[PDB]
């Protein structure tokens, strides 16, 4: 996703192209709301 | 239609709510924010080193202290002054005078559209020369950390270290250009567009963060020191975001009335 | 054995714009988890439709406008839909708007009352379609699409500017004033005077709010300009 | 027919960290066993796990702290806690650190008594978060994070410095106190005096040990400094 | 590993009728309807076979 | 279609190659007709 | 394994890319152990 | 000449693993060639005349 035109094809793993976040043990949706 | 504005909440209409019409089609999505903020920018314009260097003192600094300057380029949207981090933009409007001049920088773009409080994302460098047929290579180290100084002797010949390290360092052939990615290293969890705390616990400077960046880059010519010549050069760097995320509104600048 | 292969004019060429990555130095590196922090934005309208205000000269800049006692026929405030015009400068929807080149939808505006409870009065909002000469009179005024609007219990009423264009997009900024820019006029009349108790103060004041629309969009990234920062 | 392909902006760079390998020239060859070689290291950590001694000022260094017999209220030794402080210097966990940038992770620190078997006491062990001035007395060290010790049978006693900070991973040197390097002090306090029998050495000595916790944890190398060579 | 390769003796030609397309820069791009336009012309043979006058010399 | 010769590969999505129409909710034919 | 990103393809052959030895005919184990 | 990183960071007592070498110029626009021999050998030292 994003302005990436590739569709088919990754060379290197994900883990070493991306920065992932360690584990631990449609339309828009509103903003501020009132009740 | 009859609404109360008071209540901070209010429903976005049509043209049909109170007269005959229709809604219109979607169109296209070019406001995402992911798909916005992967375009290369220029950042900053630093010279390149012939030698061992000296990095700059903090900001106390009084005269006749000896070091280099204007070497050094931060990885970061936010003001920088001096090869380190600032809270308030400058500009010198009267080129004259004693006392050495700062360099400057700033993310025009990502500040005339700073609309949020919190950003993250990973970063992608380029370099381009600015000098017909120039060779020379690039260095970095990651955030919180220091560049180290000295230098050894082969055959009589000095030899900077920052030639060697466990953390990249690339060359390009003659014209070429460098390019390559790096991740989010900081020890913060996000990236502050604005701030408005302290990081030492007593005589802090507030709203001024610590680590707000990605690391340091510079530029040398590989060459031993006994080959310093005359004239200075000059390196252009670019940078773009990559896979961005933002997390709370904002405001924008103040376009001045003429 | 080697692959043959003949490489395209366009090679070593840098462009800024290309929808490709490129090679890692320092992978393998896992970050913090970002979970706790609330209200990610993914779309830059989920900002550009929420109301701000505009501003007016009061010859030096104030957002209201003070509701005068004097008798006249021309309107009581008009100014033109462009969302280059300073009106909508400082605004999230001009603001925003300035940034890229084309745009779609219908814009939306609102008004709040915030004069004394005992007053009483009605206003008359209409919008103009491109003329030779912009609307000078109430007889010219109700011809055109407008709405009345009368002081009551609720404070707040608004008003949204339909979408007729000759063509799909308009631009988003007025080098000369072609059909696919400028778009007619808005103009706001007093249809009669308001009425107030004794001892109370007189010239209520009338507040304004700009924002985008339901089916708002905007296209086609411009770079922006820098000037903010002298 | 030949695959047309342009080369990207990025060609003939080398790059020292790149994750991927080259061409080989002389391949084919087979290599001895090494089967009969024992206890290969697969982490750095196994290292970082045992402890070792750290290193005090007599005034010219010893590992040892001798406890006097005069009496004061001050605390018997305290030193703070950052990796690149000179006390952790020589230790493994410092050595190793300082080839690094980041941490997680508890500390573990122990003690040894050397003293005669018929000696008889009491210490006091505290550690206090970060504040505007350093604990200084019995009273204001008890209400942070402490624990009793007493001599007994066993001789060696281990204590754990919890990881707390504002933010996950820190810094492993410290340019500047920032809270995100420095996280605070170390310090032993004499509960009661040494009580010894008629004809015997006065002055016992005590022993310290630093080591890693069991969730202790390393990232992102860096460059090592060579001046241990001169 | 790398893969090997050779290019051949034609490379870096700029060739203007060559049957190949190239590397976009702007894409993501959307564009309004054109289905009301009606007569579309797919080849020039329909317009050749229209008749036309001739000329010749009143000297 | 087209001058156009590959007809095995396409690497970049066809939303990047191409500009799109946004939807909204043989024998050449002659032109100009009797009746 | 390693600081090696490719994990799709390899050319040459595992006996020309490394090195072998020639036949004869999880958490971290602890070193030092007590009785 | 000496390993800086390397014995910086020994912590062991044996070691083994395969190498790869590069070689950069240090003099504009050079035409050089680089050769090597296995453990254990000796470097041939004559010349043969052509023409
Ligand atoms: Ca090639």
């Amino acid at each position: 996703r994003g302005n990436n035109g590739n569709m088919t094809f990754n060379y290197y793993a994900n883990t070493y192209q991306n920065s992932v976040d360690f584990s631990t043990s449609g339309i828009l949706n509103p903003l501020g709301y009132l009740k | 239609s009859t609404d109360n504005a008071e209540t901070g909440v209010i429903e976005a209409g049509n043209t049909d709510t109170d007269f005959s019409g229709e809604l219109a089609a979607p169109g296209s999505n070019h406001t995402n924010v992911k798909f916005l903020f992967d375009r290369s920018r220029l950042l900053n314009v630093i010279k390149v080193l012939e030698k061992d260097a000296v990095f700059p003192r903090p900001f106390p600094t009084q005269e006749g202290a000896q070091q280099d300057d204007g070497y050094f380029c931060l990885l970061t949207p936010r003001p920088t002054v001096a090869s380190r981090p600032a809270t308030r933009f400058g500009l010198y409007a009267n080129p004259s005078g004693s006392g050495v001049l700062a360099n400057t920088s700033l993310d025009f773009n990502f500040y005339s559209l700073a609309c949020f409080t919190y950003f993250r994302s990973d970063l992608e460098v380029t370099v381009v020369s600015l000098e017909p047929d120039l060779e020379f290579a690039v260095g970095w180290f990651p955030s919180g950390s220091e560049y180290q100084a000295s230098s050894f002797v082969y055959d009589q010949l000095h030899v900077p270290f920052h030639f060697t390290g466990r953390t990249p360092r690339a060359f390009a052939s003659k014209g070429g250009k460098v390019s390559f990615v790096l991740p989010w290293n900081s020890v913060s969890s996000v990236l502050p567009v604005r701030w408005g705390g302290a990081s030492k616990l007593s005589s802090a400077t507030r709203g001024l963060p610590a680590h707000a960046d990605w690391g340091t880059i510079y530029a040398f010519v590989p060459r031993p020191n006994e080959k310093k010549s005359t004239a200075v050069k000059h390196v252009a760097v670019y940078i773009r975001y990559k896979n961005a995320r933002a997390w709370c509104p904002s405001m924008l600048p103040f376009r001045s009335y003429k | 054995g080697p692959i043959p292969t003949a490489p395209r004019e366009n090679s070593l060429m840098f462009l800024s714009t290309l929808p490709d990555d490129t090679v890692p130095a320092y992978g393998n590196v896992r970050t913090p988890p970002v979970n706790y922090l609330p209200g990610e934005i993914t779309d830059l309208l989920q900002l550009a439709r929420i109301p701000t205000l505009m501003a007016f000269e009061r010859v030096t800049y104030v957002p209201y406008v003070a509701v005068p006692t004097q008798f006249d026929d021309r309107p009581l405030i008009s100014f033109p839909i462009t969302l280059s015009d300073p009106v909508y400068q400082n605004t999230l929807v001009g603001a925003i708007s300035s940034n890229f080149a084309n745009y779609r939808g219908c814009i939306q505006i609102t008004l709040t009352f915030c004069g004394p409870m005992m007053a009483r009065g009605k206003f008359l909002l209409s919008y103009s379609p491109p003329n030779g000469t912009q609307p000078q009179t109430l007889s010219e005024a109700m011809q055109c699409t407008y709405s009345i609007w009368d002081i009551g219990l609720n404070s707040s009423w608004t008003f949204v500017v339909p979408y007729i264009s000759p063509s799909d997009y308009r631009e988003t900024r007025a080098i000369t004033n072609s059909v696919y820019s400028a778009d007619g006029w808005f103009s706001l009349h007093k249809l009669t005077k308001i009425t107030l108790p004794p001892d109370c103060p007189q010239s209520p004041c009338i507040l304004f709010f700009a924002s985008a629309g339901e089916d708002y969009t905007l296209r086609l990234p411009v770079d922006c300009n820098p000037s903010y920062v002298f």
